[PDB]
């Protein structure tokens, strides 16, 4: 019933930075606001309750503030163990959570290297053709990928997957896979994936002609 | 949200 | 140490049932109320149910009323979640958690409210009509047109996970194995890619080693430039 909204969904920061995360309630929750920290593959961990009370064992660099409908979580000096996803939770009336704010490692903008892969002859026997577009080692993670087939924009028939931030260079890689039927694939010629990313002065299009 | 534990 | 361990998760057909268990250690289980909470990547965290320390009262989130039952066996230090008439939207990681006073312990008065902490590791519930199926492995061949990219498309398997290595683990630098995606068919698919010197296409073979233990499937796929 009480909706919780966090902002931003993803935040980039450097070790040593001061980070603030916002949580907004659809109605007053008094000060019954809790914060949780979650690492990938792990359970959320209780950090703060009553908006501002630190749970025992939680480092003093974490602090919380707010009242009514507006709350904040602050990390005074970010440490490597603090890169994680943070969730707020109201416990005034039942229990509802924000969608989470992922704190990631900041680095410089890096353009993606783009590669396109036609379907293999072997796959066409399955009745389906997969076209894969790879965006390698880029930053930040937000990017725009567009599929065209004989200049027809493809919508609804592609799925994206993104890696976690690389431990060495803090970049991301992303795959976009376009799924077509064998018959549709064989009836069209030009297959193109267009990548828009602020690391590129202009969009990069990688394309192939079927059978060439 | 009421106390569901044995002690307050 | 306080520890909760969930068990019982797995694949269940829609409309069928499943019972989850949560075993407690390191504290007097019968002194605490307990919760079930679930998590999905897209929809996030959702509280499911609460039960009093002695089972004398309980209640549920609207979406599971009439289908889920929370119970406990204090003689076995165990919390249960009986899930009947399961639906696709019940797919999630299910956590158990211990009820927690969300106010200073020393405060006694009306201004108090409860939440929950000490969540367990969770157990994955997958509601699906899919059956166990090994993947098909297709080459992502290096382009004929520096640095080259190649890979393997690991398509149409169930359930997760598959493991992918390159050249029996000798090739690790530049490898990106992407998180699997659930396709509209109900089967999973992923790609594993690697960037190599364009000169190494002439001096090196590239083989993707795919293992899908649920189907006892092992595949070695050679990936080469197309002819």
């Amino acid at each position: 019933d009480i909706q919780m909204t966090q902002s931003p969904s993803t935040l980039s920061a450097s070790v040593g930075d001061r980070v603030t995360i916002t949580c907004r309630a659809s109605q007053s929750i008094n000060g019954w606001l809790a914060w949780y920290q979650q690492k990938p593959g792990k359970a959320p961990k209780f950090l703060i309750y009553k908006a501002s009370i630190l749970e025992s064992g939680i480092p003093s660099r974490f602090s919380g503030s707010g009242s009514g409908t507006e709350f904040t979580l602050t990390i005074s000096s970010l440490q490597p163990d603090d890169f994680a996803t943070y969730y707020c939770q109201q416990y005034s009336s039942y229990w509802t959570f924000g969608q989470g704010t992922k704190v990631e490692i900041k680095r410089t903008v890096a353009a993606p290297s783009v590669f396109i892969f036609p379907p293999s002859d072997e796959q066409l026997k399955s009745g389906t053709a997969s076209v894969v577009c790879l965006l390698n080692n880029f930053y930040p993670r937000e990017a725009k990928v567009q599929w065209k087939v004989d200049n027809a924009l493809q919508s609804g028939n592609s799925q994206e997957s993104v890696t976690e931030q690389d431990s060495k260079d803090s970049t991301y890689s992303l795959s976009s896979t376009l799924t077509l039927s064998k018959a549709d694939y064989e009836k069209h010629k030009v297959y193109a994936c267009e990548v828009t990313h602020q690391g590129l002065s202009s969009p990069v299009t990688k394309s192939f002609n079927r059978g060439e | 949200n009421a106390n569901p534990n044995v002690d307050p | 140490q306080v520890q909760l361990v969930e068990s019982g998760g797995g694949v269940v057909q829609p409309g069928r049932s499943l019972r989850l268990s949560c075993e407690a250690s390191g504290f007097t289980f019968s002194n605490f109320g307990m919760h079930w909470v679930r998590q999905t990547p897209v929809k996030g965290l959702e509280w499911v149910a609460i039960i009093w320390f002695d089972g004398s009262y309980k209640y549920y989130t609207d979406s599971v009323k009439g289908r889920f039952t929370i119970s406990r066996d204090n003689s076995k230090n165990t919390l249960y979640l009986q899930m009947n008439s399961l639906r696709a939207e019940d797919t999630a990681v299910y956590y158990c958690a211990r009820a927690r006073k969300g106010q200073r312990s020393d405060y006694y008065g009306s201004e108090t409210s409860y939440t929950f902490d000490n969540w367990g590791q969770g157990t994955l519930v997958t509601v699906s009509s899919a059956s166990t199926k090994g993947p098909s492995v297709f080459p992502l061949a290096p382009s004929s047109k520096g640095t080259a990219a190649l890979g393997c498309l690991v398509k149409d398997y169930f359930p997760e996970p598959v493991t992918v290595s390159w050249n029996s683990g000798a090739l690790t630098s530049g490898v990106h194995t992407f998180p699997a995606v659930l396709q509209s068919s109900g089967l999973y698919s992923l790609s594993s890619v690697v960037t190599v010197p364009s000169s190494s296409l002439g001096t090196q073979t590239y083989i993707c080693n795919v293992n899908h233990k649920p189907s006892n499937t092992k595949v070695d796929k050679k990936v080469e430039p197309k002819s």
